[PDB]
DNA sequence: ACTTGACATCCCACCTCACGTATGCTATAATGTGTGCAGTCTGACGCGG
DNA sequence: CCGCGTCAGACTCGTAGGATTATAGCATACGTGAGGTGGGATGTCAAGT
RNA sequence: GAGU
């Protein structure tokens, strides 16, 4: 239920009904979606040298 | 019919053929198509009645003329429905089965009776193994297992004389041939010639049972079923959706194949089918019944066609959806309503907005009766007609009816008595329900679509009780403190404040004027701001002592505002309290004394009056909030940029290596914490104040008035800590547990901020919410608990005449004195007089009710220690007295007889735990708490003075502390205590004893986060037992070769460590152990479990220097988290996890048969001349020193100290003060103010059972643990007879089992162990006499309590005549 | 089993009334107490009366500070929609009104999104104008949003006080509120919840098939359950008759019940209790159980 | 009164007390008719029964008193006819 | 939603706590006014009656 | 019974053939029986549904939460 | 105020009819199997061993 | 002391809607609920009582 | 999905 560093671009943190519900069920964050084996992923700029 | 008792028993097999009507024969219900009974089926109507209402099956017969007919060709009795409901029927088991009950629930009577284990029955009835019951054989007795087999070695050499058989058929038979009598005298004579302590505790139980059942009248072939009741087809009804579909009762699923199974035996009996077959088959017979009475008790039960599992009987009766719970304490209700409330601030305090619609509903039949009777409507069918159209006249009627009617308006959750209260409805139009803004604090109300229920009391008599009880009006004040619950709130507040605070100039500073009313002209023509300050002619009014008008006529220097507000105020109070800027504080404080001095129906007046004030002012004033008005203070990145430099310093020279992990955590975080504060106190000063702009060149100061600012001062809403994460710093917060993170948030929501300190938030917001959830379950469950215990607390008597009384302190627990005596004792009745050598040697009458004023002058004098009349030293039986209870703090008055004290008390305590968890879940969206218990200060100039202590002075020069007792308080100038610390071991002191201290001095000082053990002696660190990996941890760098030894406890040690207590020795130059001066012990200072010993082996330590530090996180829970199972625990009279041990009489201790380090006390009595040997755990501390004169109840070991111990050595009154005390520490952690009388009460209820040595007349005998009533009545009925005495000695129960324990078997049925409750009050053939309140309650009766006081007494009386 | 079905469509046009529920984004929730007349709002210098009034003391314990925000800015938003309404009504020409715009738009120093009208055909331009008449909609995004001086700045360009505070003149009396309020527009929203179904109330209806007792919900016309919880504030209170009429008169009494309307009409208000219902359920359920209870005579 | 019953409250001592008196004074009220001594001025009987032991007119004794003189007159008056079928009886 | 001009204000305890002062402009403009489409089911069974 | 068996064997046919569902006259058609004759069994098939069925998918009602006795003349009609 | 008799409409009971219901009988050989989810908590008093 | 077992765990209200099954057939004997027509029981009328 |  409680909140973790990796729900991180994620899950929203703070999108969850009030009550015994709570922690359980959580909004999908906006960029966010499933990678090929149904795992969360955030996708990333990269920086080369700089 | 009007009954006296219920009795509870076996049923008999004969008896249930009593009861029932006819035998159900087949599994079917109904004809499929004509859904008539079937014959001899479930629902059949020759056994359980006729389906409608006087007419037989076949339909020849019907009308009432036909009662008692009985119809020759069908068999139907021609009845009323109803019988459906209360006729039973039987099935005819061919197996005779075993009833579930009595096997697999503990501890299973059967079992216990037999003195046999689980397993041999299981095997013996599942057809697995004979047993023997009968031996003629001296080979084998009762209750021997024989295989399939062995059986037959056994019958092929002996039979003829030899007895034995499988199943619940052959323990049917061993149940009657076992001796009643004889086995009963058996046992008594066994324990005549010896009795080894463990085998005569058994044996004494078995004969508990024994004897307990042949006076019941109880048969044990009863335990065997023979015949099965069955159940009324109403209970189980068969009915039809619309849809053509149908549903029916789990039990008929059940039943059914009860019958199926059991037709299918008759079938297999009569072919004579094999043995294998017919075992199985009684397998499947035992598996339907015990299935059809508690469903899975017995492994894995049956399943519904969906998945889920069958209800059967078990599940009806017990579960928290069964009848009990569901049905029976409480119901839905007619004459009810329900809508959404929204404000009233035009109601008068007893008032109440009531929706049209709604009431037009409700109050229906009132509507009818008069409408009859004025003649507006013919009948009732027309008035009816008349209310569906909905004229003019309609409205009257209901106006009328309404007219002096009083009305209940209900909150979930009932924290308390005034969560339902009375009012007069007023009429609305809408659908909304309005609520007076005063009341909504009681129901802890708030208008964001909350919704009330609003009852009807109907009768003259409900109305009576709502008007005269419940009324709003009626009930102000707190029952839980003494204190007003009714109060301003918000706005009220808010408005107040801003009339009576003062401004600078502005209009008309320095007008004199006529009276108070010129004020209010002044303002209302702008001539003059309210703010302005001003002389004002007024008369002060005075009660006089018999409680006439004393006018007093002069000068008053006032604002505008606050001779406003003496307008409001009621003839004969002071000004001087108008004269201060009233915020929260004042309005309560003002009300209060009103109430106390005034009385009732001005204070009510009253208190409307500051309502509508409030809301004015407040609307006149224009108070908001813009972006503007949270100051940033003007420090703020100065101050930060600085902290943050320094921190980066600290990180940088952390690489170089004097830096530990502990030492880096406690420089980070100390430094955040101080860098805050300052924040935090720039903050408030740059809002609090704020008018310096110049006047005119030069500048100037005052009382800014910003609108936040404002709301924080007056108690409106914010708080300090609130406006801090707002304007200021929000501060650090928690990680996902305990962890505290380093860097914080130096923003505010006035910056807003980003990404990552958002985020960082979301974990204890989460948790918080998630906390206020399920975290509050338990709190709720603990109070339900409470409750059921204390119901038939009631004042019976107004004095028993007892002498003895709990002495109560003014508490100075350490820091200072956190609740003072007068605060403790007010409205207690007194026994006996206290003398203290005082202004004149003071004497105190006893007897006496210690009213305020009484404390007002026992306050001049000074005495400390008052023994007071207690609810628990009352003298009468099954409840209290008048006296021993005292006020009743919501009335304001003696408690009224009859009252249920019971249920107030645990109100009142449920009431709070239930709210402080969830307030500060959902508020306090973060964690801390305030741990900088780092130096002591004495505030006002007096001598340092010591009591308990001996220290040892070093080198650098402190007063270092080594004892666990120690206490620094302060003596001002004629000799007293006045101010007291507490100061933890290892603490740094200054000043010693005798010196005096200078005003503000720093006189202790200690490092909060570690524990020092301090040596007393000097010389070598010799190292004992501390191996790597065994008992201590290598942490080594390079460099020159540093490190930092950890001692691991129990958790990280291998097996071979376990015993191994890690020591530091203390040698010399030379190498013998140097010993601590005048004292024997060579100096070993046992460091505990984690000690980081900094300095290693090879540092000659000087006399104070530290061996290894103590590490002790307290994360700091706070709230009700830690608090709840803490308080629930003490209530539940649970032993703690390290209980501390006694001395049991007094006289000179000593030692002897000493183990390893396994400590042993022979205390042999210097009168007493018997010695008690007691063996005392290796790792234990003890805090003696040797021999003592000791007394009972003397505390040797360290820790919290167990409850029943403490019951039995210290007795009565000294468990109950620290029961008192120690749940008021949780509490006053909270700030929530609760009397000790209402503790008191529960620790009474948990008191009711003694256990018994030496026989009376009656039932007891040796250990038996009887009720303290039953041992008082044969008391009075014996000593004034004769025959012989019964010594007894009192016994502690918590909770739960002081409940289960209670001689009300429907009240302990209704609260838990429905099933095993039951059993045991059946076996007992126990009768209930029906005192307490659930009993009636569940019947529909008359509350013994109170109001129905009267008519229950009469019932007493006439169980005297016969 | 079903001859035949007809689905109808009902139409309600529901109107806002008190006792339902609405919110802003942020939070801050509450329900309708009163709708006041016109006249009894306050109203600006200018004449324009107020439509909201939202409690202050809402904000400081709840924290939630962004609410005002979104009022300054809102107020903003449509200060910029009076001045361009103004210069609508005042005609004008296109130029000038291009110039207003495009400078209200390039007002941040710090802005990303650059939108040099120029280009702009005069069709678009006068159409756009007419849409930005209702007040000019803006977008700050989250954590990346508009700051407290951006937003002091277009308060200059709104005309009105950067505070965004002004004096409010009461309705009602005429007197002013002796010092500034924090005025403008902020998103509303009514909720799902409307008090149309929160109302609900029982007399008489439907009871429960076992128990006897009154059924459940709007949907049977049912009763509220009077719990444990209840009784035990009646328990506290000395008041039996009470107590007794929820557990006989109220619920599972058939013959108590009946006979007390009866007496109701008639003007005696006597109770004469009788058996409830669920206790002779629990009995025979008991009895069920091969258990024997009895309930002794005197 | 009205708002507050805490007057008549103290007149007769206990709460419960007089909630249980005033019922029974109300309820004669209902049931026979009996005539409310203060001017009524359209009060519920709740209010009525309140009033009159608000000014102490009404007291537990005072209405067991007025039990007692109605059923004495009863009895001294149905003398005549409990007095025939009693000679019908023996 | 819908967006209105709200002031930031106790007034005479209407807004007490959370409670909401509003405008019969509201209703004069009809905003906030909800369309509610209900749906009914009339069913003709057939018993054997 | 055995005319139910008759039903269901034929149902799962025909709702392949069909790619649909089997309406009563269809079904009656292909049994040679008459269609009220094939209604009646169709509402007679019916089994026991539960009335301890938790009607609520929280476990909120045992079905009987819900049935009202209409045996009971209502007080109104009692006065 | 009432009865009598005539003539004409309504209510109760027993008989032949037809569908509905209860139970038997079948012959290549068929002979050791089903089956799941429950759980994670969590302090608790208690007996058993 | 570990073993495993047993028993607990807020308050009210509010909103959506209920079925999947695999299953042979029949020839015969017996019982159970019903329509279709005559005897007996009250209903309604017109004179004449 | 409400609120305490
Ligand atoms: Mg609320
Ligand atoms: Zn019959």
């Amino acid at each position: 239920r409680d909140v973790h560093p990796t729900h991180y671009g994620r899950v929203c943190p703070i999108e969850t009904p009030e009550g015994p519900n709570i922690g359980l069920i959580n909004s999908l964050s906006v960029y966010a979606q499933t990678n090929e084996y149904g795992f969360l992923e955030t996708p990333y700029r990269k920086v080369t040298d700089g | 019919e009007e009954f006296d008792a219920i009795k509870i028993a076996l049923a008999s097999p004969d008896m249930i053929r009593s009861w029932s009507f006819g035998e159900v024969k087949k599994p079917e219900t109904i004809n499929y198509r004509t859904f008539k009974p079937e014959r001899d089926g479930l629902f059949c109507a020759r056994i359980f009645g006729p389906v409608k209402d006087y007419e037989c099956l076949c339909g020849k017969y019907k009308r009432l003329k036909h009662r008692g007919v009985i119809c020759e060709k069908c068999g139907v009795e021609v009845t009323q429905t109803k019988v459906r409901r209360e006729r039973m029927g039987h099935i005819e088991l061919a197996s005779p089965t075993a009833h579930i009950w009595f096997l697999k629930s503990l501890p299973s009577r059967i079992g216990l009776l037999l003195d046999m284990p689980l397993r041999d029955i299981e095997r013996v009835l599942y057809f697995e193994s004979y047993v023997v019951i009968e031996g003629g054989m001296t080979n084998l007795e009762r209750q021997q297992i024989l295989t399939e087999e062995q059986y037959l070695d056994a019958l092929e050499e002996f039979g003829d004389e030899f007895d034995a058989k499988m199943g619940a058929e052959a323990i049917q038979a061993l149940l009657k041939s076992m001796d009643l009598e004889q086995e009963c005298e058996q046992l008594r004579e066994e324990l005549n010639e010896t009795n080894s302590e463990t085998k005569r505790k058994k044996l004494t139980k078995r004969i508990k049972l024994l004897e307990a059942f042949v006076q019941s009248g109880n048969k044990p072939e009863w335990m065997i079923l023979t015949v099965l009741p069955v159940l009324p087809p109403d209970l189980r009804p068969l009915v039809p959706l619309d849809g053509g579909r149908f549903a029916t009762s789990d039990l008929n699923d059940l039943y059914r194949r009860v019958i199926n199974r059991n037709n299918r035996l008759k079938r297999l009996l009569d072919l004579a089918a094999p043995d294998i077959i017919v075992r199985n088959e009684k397998r499947m017979l035992q598996e339907a019944v015990d299935a059809l009475l508690d469903n899975g008790r017995r492994g894995r039960a049956i399943t519904g066609s969906n998945k889920r599992p069958l209800k059967s009987l078990a599940d009806m009766i017990k579960g928290k959806q069964g009848r009990f719970r569901q049905n029976l304490l409480g119901k839905r209700v007619d004459y009810s309503g329900r809508s959404v409330i929204t404000v009233g601030p035009y109601l008068r305090l007893h008032q109440c907005g009531l929706p049209k619609k709604m009431a037009l509903e409700l109050f229906k039949p009132f509507i009818y009766g008069k409408l009859e009777l004025r003649g507006l409507a013919t009948t009732i069918k027309a008035a009816k007609k008349m209310v569906e159209r909905e004229e003019a006249v309609v409205w009257d009627i209901l106006d009328e009816v309404i007219r002096e009617h009083p009305v209940l308006l209900n909150r979930a959750p009932t924290l308390h008595r005034l969560g339902i209260q009375a009012f007069e409805p007023v009429l609305i139009e809408g659908k909304a329900i309005q609520l007076h803004p005063l009341v909504c604090a009681a129901y802890n109300a708030d208008f964001d679509g909350d919704q009330m229920a609003v009852h009807v009391p109907l009768t003259l008599e409900a109305q009576l009780e709502a008007r005269a009880l419940m009324m709003s009006t009626n009930n102000i004040l707190s029952p839980a403190n003494g204190e007003p619950i009714i109060v301003p709130s918000q706005d009220v507040v808010l408005g107040l404040y801003y009339m009576t605070r003062d401004c600078v100039n502005a209009k008309g500073e320095g007008m004199v004027l006529t009276g108070p009313k010129e004020a209010e002209r002044l303002y209302r023509s702008g001539l003059a701001s309210l703010h302005a300050r001003v002389k004002v002619r007024i008369t002060e009014y005075e009660k006089d002592a018999n409680g006439e008008l004393v006018a007093k006529t002069s000068l008053k220097d006032t604002t505008v505002g606050r001779a406003i507000l003496w307008m409001i105020v009621p003839k004969g109070l002071p000004y001087s309290i108008v004269n201060q800027a009233l915020g929260k504080k004042a309005i309560s404080k003002m009300l209060n004394t009103c109430y106390r001095i005034l009385g009732l129906k001005p204070t009510v007046i009253f208190a409307d009056q500051i309502m509508y004030t409030g809301f004015a002012y407040a609307a006149r004033s224009g108070a908001s909030v813009g972006i503007d008005d949270m100051v940033i203070p003007e420090k703020k990145h100065e101050i930060i940029s600085e902290a943050e430099a320094e921190v980066a310093e600290i990180q940088e020279q952390f690489q170089s290596g004097l830096v530990t992990a502990g030492e880096r955590y406690n420089k980070v975080i100390d430094i955040w914490a101080a860098a805050n504060d300052r924040v935090s106190k720039a903050m408030m000063d740059n809002l609090q104040t704020e008018t310096v702009i110049n006047r005119d060149g030069q500048e100037e100061k005052q009382v800014s008035f910003n609108s936040i600012y404002m709301m924080a001062d007056s108690g409106a809403r914010g708080s300090a800590a609130q406006i801090r994460q707002l304007a200021g710093m929000r501060g650090l917060m928690a990680k996902p547990d305990g962890s505290i993170i380093e860097t914080p948030i130096t923003a505010n929501f006035r910056e807003g901020l980003n990404v990552l300190q958002y985020f960082i938030s979301t974990h204890g917001a989460r948790k918080g919410l998630a906390d206020t959830a399920l975290k509050t379950a338990n709190s709720g469950y603990l109070t339900r608990r409470l409750v059921d215990v204390a119901q038939d607390l009631v004042v019976t008597e107004d004095d028993c005449g007892t002498h003895e009384g709990i002495m109560m302190t003014p508490v100075i627990e350490g820091g200072d004195v956190k609740e003072p005596l007068r605060d403790r004792v007010l409205g207690r009745v007194t026994a006996e007089d206290v003398l203290k050598p005082g202004t004149a040697d003071i004497l105190v009458p006893r007897n006496t009710l210690l009213h305020e004023q009484w404390c007002d002058l026992l306050e001049e004098n000074s005495v400390d220690a008052v023994k007071v009349r207690s609810v628990v030293s009352c003298d009468t039986d099954f409840g209290v007295c008048a006296h021993c209870y005292g006020r009743d703090l919501a009335r304001g008055h003696i408690i009224n007889k009859g009252e249920a004290i019971g249920v107030i008390a645990a109100q009142s305590i449920g009431e709070p735990g239930t709210q402080l968890t969830m307030r500060t879940f959902h508020i306090g969206g973060a964690a801390s708490r305030a741990a900088a218990e780092s130096s002591i200060q004495v505030k006002n100039k007096g001598s340092i003075k010591l009591s308990n202590v001996k220290s040892v002075v070093n080198s650098s020069g402190k007063l270092v502390i080594t004892s666990r007792n120690t206490e620094l308080k302060l003596i001002d100038e004629f000799g007293r205590t006045k101010e007291s610390y507490k100061v933890p071991y290892g603490a740094v002191l200054a000043k010693g004893d005798g010196e005096q201290v200078a005003g503000g001095e720093t006189v202790a000082n200690w490092d909060p986060h570690t524990m020092p053990v301090i040596t007393e002696v000097s010389g070598f660190v010799r190292f004992t037992d501390m191996i790597d990996g065994q008992t201590i941890t290598r942490q080594t760098d390079e460099l020159t070769g540093l490190s930092s030894l950890v001692v691991l406890d129990s958790a990280e040690r291998t097996a071979g460590g376990k015993d191994l207590r890690p020591a530091l020795k203390i040698v010399d130059a030379q190498g013998n152990d140097v010993l601590i001066p005048g004292t024997d012990m060579p100096a070993q200072y046992f460091l505990p479990g984690k000690a980081i010993v900094q300095l290693e082996d090879g540092v000659q330590i000087s006399s104070g220097d530290t061996l290894a530090r103590i590490p002790q996180e307290s994360g700091g829970t706070k709230d009700i988290t830690g608090g709840l199972p803490r308080v629930a625990d003490l209530f539940e009279a649970r032993r703690p996890k390290e209980p501390a041990i006694l001395a049991e009489i007094s006289g000179i201790v000593s030692f002897g048969k000493e183990t390893k380090g396994k400590r042993r006390l022979v205390i042999t009595p210097v009168d007493g001349s018997d010695p008690y040997e007691e063996m005392i755990p290796k790792w234990r501390q003890l805090n003696v020193f040797e021999g003592e004169r000791v007394e009972r109840g003397d505390v040797i070991s360290d820790g919290p100290e167990a409850p029943h111990d403490i019951l039995r050595l210290r007795g009565v009154h000294a468990v109950t003060r620290y029961i008192v005390n120690e749940v008021q520490d949780v509490y006053r952690l909270q700030g929530v103010k609760i009397n000790d009388k209402h503790i008191e009460v529960i620790v009474r209820q948990m008191l009711r059972k003694a256990t018994i040595v030496n026989a009376g007349s009656s039932d007891f005998l040796e250990g038996e643990q009887v009720e303290y009533s039953r041992v008082k009545i044969a008391n009075r009925e014996l000593e004034a007879n004769g025959k012989v005495g019964a010594t007894y000695s009192r016994d502690l129960l918590g909770i739960t089992k002081a409940s289960l324990a209670t001689e009300s078997f429907i009240s302990a049925a209704s609260f838990q162990e429905t099933t095993r409750v039951l059993t045991e009050a059946a076996v007992a053939g126990k009768r209930d006499e029906l005192r307490g309140l659930k009993e009636n309650v569940i019947v529909g009766r008359l509350i013994p309590a109170g109001t129905g006081y009267a008519y229950h007494q009469d019932r007493m009386r006439r169980r005297a005549a016969g | 089993g079903v001859l035949k079905i007809v689905k109808v469509y009902l139409a309600v046009k529901r109107r806002i009334q008190p006792g339902d529920k609405m919110a802003g984004r942020h939070g801050n929730k509450g329900v309708i107490s009163k709708i006041n007349p016109i006249e009894d709002m306050p109203y600006d210098e200018n004449g324009t009366p107020v439509d909201i009034v939202l409690n202050p003391l809402g904000v400081p314990s709840r924290m939630n500070i962004g609410q005002i925000l979104e009022t300054h800015l809102g107020m903003a938003a449509k200060g910029i929609g009076d001045k361009i309404n103004a210069m609508l009504k005042q005609q004008q020409e296109v130029a000038k009104l291009r110039e207003f715009i495009q400078r209200a738009y390039d007002l941040g120093a710090d802005v990303r999104q650059k939108v040099d009208l120029s280009t702009f055909s005069d069709e678009e331009v006068m159409r756009l104008a007419e849409n930005l008449r209702k007040g000019m909609p803006i977008a700050t995004p989250v954590f990346d949003g508009a700051k407290e001086a951006e937003i002091k700045e277009l308060l200059k360009l709104g005309d009105l006080p950067t505070s965004g505070q002004i004096r409010l003149y009461d309705g009602r009396t005429g007197e002013q509120f002796e010092r500034p309020v924090t005025v403008g527009y902020m998103y509303m929203l009514k909720l799902n919840h409307l008090v149309d179904d929160k109302m609900h109330a029982r007399s008489t209806g439907s009871y429960s098939l076992v128990t006897q007792q009154p059924l459940g919900g709007k949907a049977q016309f049912g009763g509220q359950r009077f719990g444990e919880m209840e009784v035990w504030a009646l328990e506290a209170y000395g008041a039996a008759y009470t107590l007794q009429e929820m557990l006989t008169v109220k619920s599972d009494d058939v013959n108590g019940r009946t006979k007390m309307y009866k007496n109701i009409v008639d003007g005696n208000h006597q109770m004469e209790p009788g058996m409830p219902e669920s206790f002779n359920v629990l009995l025979k359920e008991i009895r069920s159980l091969g258990i024997n209870i009895e309930l002794e005579d005197e | 009164a009205r708002v507050t019953v805490q007057d008549a409250v103290e007149k007769i001592g206990n709460r419960f007390d007089l909630v249980l008196v005033a019922a029974r004074r109300a309820r004669q009220m209902q049931v026979g008719g009996k005539d409310p001594l203060v001017p009524e001025e359209n009060d519920k009987t709740t209010v009525i029964a309140l009033r009159e032991i608000e000014e102490g007119l009404i007291n537990n004794q005072i209405l067991d008193v007025r039990e007692r003189q109605e059923q004495q007159e009863q009895e001294a008056a149905e003398l005549q006819a409990v007095t025939a079928i009693a000679e019908g009886r023996r | 939603g819908q967006n209105m001009r709200v002031a930031f204000m106790p007034w005479n305890g209407y807004n007490f706590e959370d409670s909401i002062l509003v405008s019969e402009r509201v209703v004069q403009e009809d905003r906030f006014t909800t369309i509610h489409i209900q749906e009914l089911a009339c069913v003709s069974r057939d018993t054997k009656l | 019974i055995e005319t139910i068996n008759k039903l269901n064997r034929i149902s799962r046919q025909m709702l392949q053939e069909m790619g649909r569902e089997p309406t009563p006259e269809e079904l009656a058609e292909r049994m040679l029986m008459p269609e009220d004759k094939i209604r009646k069994v169709l509402k007679i098939a019916k089994e026991p549904i539960s009335m301890e069925t938790p009607i609520g998918d929280d476990e909120d009602s045992h079905l009987g939460d819900f049935i009202e006795d209409t045996t009971l003349e209502l007080p109104l009609d009692s006065a």
